[PDB]
């Protein structure tokens, strides 16, 4: 079918589009080093879709 | 005093509204103290102590960032606390701008 | 006896230590509310807990009420 077609393609779509947004949170904590950040999203898109979330114990 | 009734007490001390005229408020209460009901967090007085000296010495009055430092070696001091650590913490957290402080009577 | 109103005393003489701690740092907590958290405190607890409810208690009074 192409229904499952499209079906694998939006479970690779969101597991890569969660690893990008976890990928650049994991750089982001770092620290002419900051050009890898700036070269990557050159205009935006997945930059950060989701704020930090954040709550006192 | 058991801890769930003295959230109840401390609701009608803030707000003006009875133990029974409203029960949300102690709910929000039971809501955060429970699945918290222990001590779990730990103390570092030392370094917030510093964080209060910075903080006087931006106000550009340096005097009194000093007498608190001397008003803080006296929790030390007597020492019949529990944690020095605690009620400071809550203090410094709900700070409010006082623009440099226009006045202290300092006792 | 004399140990146990010195005892008395090392309360006393805190809660006003701490009552000059509380104006210079600017909170909106009065001595009042101030001996409900000394006693909270006394017992241990998570400052991070009572933070986080009266900043909601002191907005539950002034746009609530």
């Amino acid at each position: 079918l192409v229904s499952g077609f499209e079906a694998t393609i939006n479970k690779f779509d969101k597991n890569f589009s969660a690893h990008l947004l976890d990928l650049l949170a994991r750089l982001s904590i770092y620290s002419g080093m900051a050009s890898v950040i700036s070269r990557l999203d050159f205009n935006g898109f997945y930059t950060e879709r989701l704020e930090r979330l954040s709550a006192e114990r | 005093k058991s801890p769930n009734v003295l959230l109840q007490n401390l609701c009608c001390r803030i707000l003006g509204r009875s133990e029974a005229d409203v029960a949300q408020q102690f709910q929000y209460a039971v809501r955060v103290i429970g699945s918290n009901f222990a001590p779990t967090v730990e103390r570092d007085e030392f370094l917030v102590a510093e964080k209060i000296k910075k903080e006087l010495i931006r106000q550009r009055r340096e005097a009194d960032a000093a007498l608190f430092s001397e008003l803080h070696r006296k929790l030390h001091s007597q020492g019949v606390l529990k944690n020095k650590w605690s009620i400071l913490y809550l203090l410094l957290s709900l700070s409010e701008d006082p623009r440099r402080q226009p006045s202290k009577v300092s006792s | 006896a004399a140990a146990a109103a010195a005892n008395l005393n090392a309360v006393r003489e805190t809660m006003d230590v701490l009552l000059e701690i509380s104006r210079i740092l600017n909170t909106g907590l009065d001595m009042e509310t101030l001996s409900i958290c000394v006693r909270l405190c006394e017992q241990g607890i998570n400052p991070e807990a009572l933070s986080s409810v009266i900043k909601e208690l002191r907005k539950a009074t002034e746009a609530l009420k």
